[PDB]
């Protein structure tokens, strides 16, 4: 909504933000590349089928 | 938004991320919508309860007020019930028979028209009575309203004659117009002669306690009932521009006549269109329409016969020069006395209480034109209209006064008289004094401690402070600072002579000194004049000092009664004149400098040369200026004196420090000049330590000099290498007498040569003038101020 547009603190917010995004993606695939079960486990790595 | 990224410049005031002053800006927005909810809170609230009553009004007046012109449907739809009803009788009989014969008043108008011819000529002297008072006519609310009743009797002859404009004869207005000769005009006049009498006979002087009771109340009677009667009349016109002007002026004639209407639409018709809203019926029903001029016309007489009587009793010369509001105010207590008296006598007409502000009109107007222009005491003008202004308002109200509106211009006749006097005054006081002070054998108003006062500056003190006896008795921005400003012009032409001829008297004892023991070949013939000047400067300078205690001290000591914006207009030209009540000894005492020194111009420039260097020319210079302020010291007021003696340790330093040019060669060679620089030194140094006694500036305002008589012992005595910080600390404090100076002791010196001069005494001018950019961005011109002496090349 607030654009807002610029720094002062909105921009210089946006960048943790969607670089934050990109880090949920990553943790993201993380977690549903672990057990999927392209590596197996339960989970990704710790064994209990 | 447009605000709101101001209003991100606004917490854009905490940072750019400020979290915790982005919380605390956020408080203070808070704070400012708080408050501006606050008020937006209450003066909603006012404004919503002001809906509330206006839309409870509109509620409240539509419904009941229509319900009130509806309760008009009520009660007078409850009219239209026994339209034809009522009284339960031969009411038809009564209206068309009983009232036909109310058609019938002829008799009646026979013997009381023929009576009204008849008995009105009686009444043309009886009714008319005067010849003088016997209580105003006898009895005029006998006489005179028996004038105006047998006038409202003859108003079937005079208003009625006007509501019987062709009603069903022709004789009735013309056959009775002779019996209304002696019966309209005998009867209405008679209540004029009557009513003129009576408020004549009202002025006259008691007027009286049934003289005007009667007469007076025949001037309210007929007089309020005259104005409900041609106010029935001309709302008759307004009654019929209510009414036929609703039926003639519709619109929907739509012509509309001619030429009966527009003009008079709307009148229209009489008798009765155009009469019976004067007329029957009406239960008045004539109008009245006694007497016109009872006092409904002759209030204006009363009221003017104390402001006829008022204005009457200003014998326009002034019989002295204004004796107008004497009479012509005693006439307005008479209008006082006449007036309550008159209310006491009659309420509803002949003068209440406006003969009181009617004879402030007779005292304002009168007042007004004796003194209009100089024609009167032009010394005693506003004094008189003003003193009548403010007292005859004392005397009244406060209000049987005299309004001038020339109070102001006559203030400016006394700006012209006060001013110019005192340049009459001021001349005569100024050239009366100098002639005196030019008899140098006798000093003024004796003391024998030179703190004199004079004679004609005491003529200026207490008789200029007997000048502005009106300006403060009157308190005027245009006088009180005026004539006091403009005569601060005048002390600025009285100092402007004060140099002149104190100048003059600086020359008679610069000559008279010639004469006494300066080479005589000099002698003027004005100045034959001894030693004494003394006790005349500062004489001079002691009533500056007095024209700072009346001048100065009364100028604050009585001017306390208006804004300190006019006391101060007055206090900015005489209060800053101390400074001027010594600026006079910026040029008297200066001459008393010269003239301690112009008997003894043998050892003054006798000084550098071999003569003082080892002989008694320093015992003459020290010693006897040292006794001349040993005479001066006892003598002197003491502004004067500080800077006095301040100026003769400076002034008496370049007295010994005259001869730096005659270029001889400097006896720092065996020491004799050295020991003029030193010995001399303990020679003059009671020159600054015994001349100063009982004050302790014996040093004090002499170190400042005994800056240049070391260093100048640096400058002079010394030879080359300790000329060089001579000129660098004498720079440090005088760069006034500039390097050049050092030149000519290079004048004066043989054995401190030329190329040292460029070294020394060229590098000390970069020292000089680098300085001057350096630090004098010393200190100020003094003693040493102008003293650059001449230079040769480098």
């Amino acid at each position: 909504m607030n654009n807002k547009s610029l720094k002062t603190v909105e921009i210089l917010k946006p960048i943790n933000q969607q670089l934050e995004l990109q880090e949920h993606l990553l943790f993201n695939n993380l977690i549903e590349e672990i057990h999927d079960i392209m590596y197996s486990k339960s989970n990704k790595t710790n064994f209990t089928r | 938004m447009s605000s709101d990224p101001l209003q991100q410049v606004c917490d854009l005031i905490k940072g750019d991320l400020s979290l915790e002053r982005v919380r605390d800006i956020k408080e203070q927005l808070l704070k400012e919508k708080s408050v501006v909810e606050y008020q937006l809170n209450k003066e909603s609230d006012k404004y919503y309860g002001e809906v509330e009553e206006s839309l409870k009004l509109l509620n409240l007046s539509k419904n009941s007020v229509t319900s009130i012109k509806q309760q008009i449907n009520e009660v007078n739809k409850l009219g239209n019930d026994n339209r034809f009803a009522i009284n339960r009788y031969d009411i038809l009989f009564r209206a068309t028979k009983l009232y036909e014969t109310v058609n019938t008043t002829s008799s009646i108008y026979d013997r009381i028209y023929n009576f009204v011819a008849l008995m009105e000529h009686i009444e043309r002297l009886l009714v008319a009575e005067l010849a003088e008072d016997a209580l105003e006519t006898g009895c005029p609310h006998l006489l005179e309203i028996h004038f105006l009743l047998t006038s409202a009797r003859d108003f079937q002859e005079q208003v009625v004659v006007m509501a019987k404009e062709a009603t069903e004869d022709a004789q009735r207005t013309v056959m009775k117009l002779f019996s209304r000769l002696s019966g309209i005009i005998s009867k209405f006049d008679k209540l004029l002669d009557g009513l003129t009498y009576d408020i004549v006979e009202m002025a006259r002087a008691e007027q009286i306690s049934l003289a005007i009771r009667l007469f007076k109340i025949y001037d309210l009677e007929e007089r309020e009932d005259l104005r409900i009667e041609a106010i029935r009349n001309i709302i008759k016109k307004k009654e019929i521009e209510i009414e036929k002007s609703s039926i003639k002026k519709l619109p929907n004639s739509k012509n509309t006549a001619r030429l009966q209407d527009e003009t008079p639409k709307v009148i229209e018709y009489p008798t009765n269109k155009g009469l019976y809203q004067e007329i029957m019926s009406g239960t008045i029903s004539t109008r009245t329409a006694p007497r016109g001029y009872k006092h409904f016309l002759i209030n204006g007489i009363n009221n003017s016969i104390s402001e006829m009587f008022g204005e009457m009793r200003e014998k326009y010369v002034g019989d002295q020069k204004f004796d107008v509001l004497d009479n012509m105010d005693w006439i307005f207590n008479e209008l006082i006395i006449v007036k309550e008296h008159i209310a006491n006598c009659c309420p509803p007409h002949w003068n209440i209480f406006e003969v009181y502000f009617d004879q402030y009109y007779k005292e304002l107007h009168s007042l007004i034109t004796d003194l209009v222009e100089s024609e009167p005491e032009t010394i005693i003008i506003l004094d008189i209209l003003a003193f009548d202004k403010t007292f005859q308002d004392t005397l009244k109200q406060d209000k049987s006064v005299i309004g001038d509106k020339e109070k102001e211009t006559l203030f400016k006749d006394y700006l012209n008289l006060i001013v110019v006097k005192m340049t009459e005054w001021i001349g005569n006081l100024e050239k009366a004094e100098f002639d005196v002070f030019l008899e140098r054998s006798t000093p003024p108003h004796s003391d024998s401690d030179g703190l004199l006062f004079l004679d004609g500056t005491k003529t200026c003190f207490q008789m200029f402070t007997q000048q502005v006896e009106v300006a403060a008795g009157t308190n005027q921005a245009k006088i009180l600072v005026g004539v006091v400003e403009r005569f601060s012009d005048l002390l600025t032409k009285r100092q402007k002579n004060w140099i002149s001829k104190i100048s003059e008297e600086i020359k008679k004892q610069i000559n008279y000194n010639h004469k006494y023991d300066i080479d005589p070949e000099s002698i003027t013939p004005e100045d034959e004049c001894p030693g004494g000047l003394v006790e005349y400067l500062i004489a001079v300078s002691n009533d500056q000092m007095k024209a700072a205690d009346y001048a100065v001290a009364i100028s604050s000591k009585y001017g306390k009664l208006v804004s300190k914006v006019y006391e101060k207009q007055i206090t900015n030209h005489l209060e800053g004149t101390l400074d001027g009540f010594a600026e006079v000894a910026q040029c008297s005492s200066l001459g008393l400098i010269t003239l301690m020194f112009d008997d003894l111009r043998k050892p003054y420039q006798e000084i550098f040369s071999k003569t003082w260097y080892m002989g008694s020319q320093a015992q003459q210079i020290a010693d006897t200026l040292d006794e001349y302020l040993l005479d001066i010291k006892p003598q002197m007021n003491s502004v004067l004196f500080v800077n006095f003696i301040d100026n003769v340790i400076g002034e008496t330093i370049i007295k010994f420090l005259t001869a730096l040019s005659f270029e001889h060669s400097f006896k720092n060679k065996n020491n004799k000049f050295l020991e003029a620089m030193k010995r001399d030194f303990e020679i003059f140094y009671q020159l600054f330590v015994k001349v100063l006694d009982g004050n302790e500036s014996k040093d004090t305002l002499i170190t400042q000099n005994f800056t240049v008589m070391e260093f100048f012992m640096d400058l002079s005595c010394e030879p080359i290498d300790s000329i060089l910080d001579i000129w660098q600390k004498y720079l440090e404090v005088y760069w006034d007498s500039r390097i050049d100076l050092l030149v000519g002791i290079l004048k004066c010196r043989k054995d401190v040569s030329s190329s040292e001069r460029k070294k020394i005494v060229q590098q000390a001018t970069e020292m000089l003038h680098e300085y001057r950019r350096n630090m004098e961005a010393d200190r100020e011109p003094t003693l040493m101020r102008r003293f650059v002496l001449e230079f040769e090349k480098q």
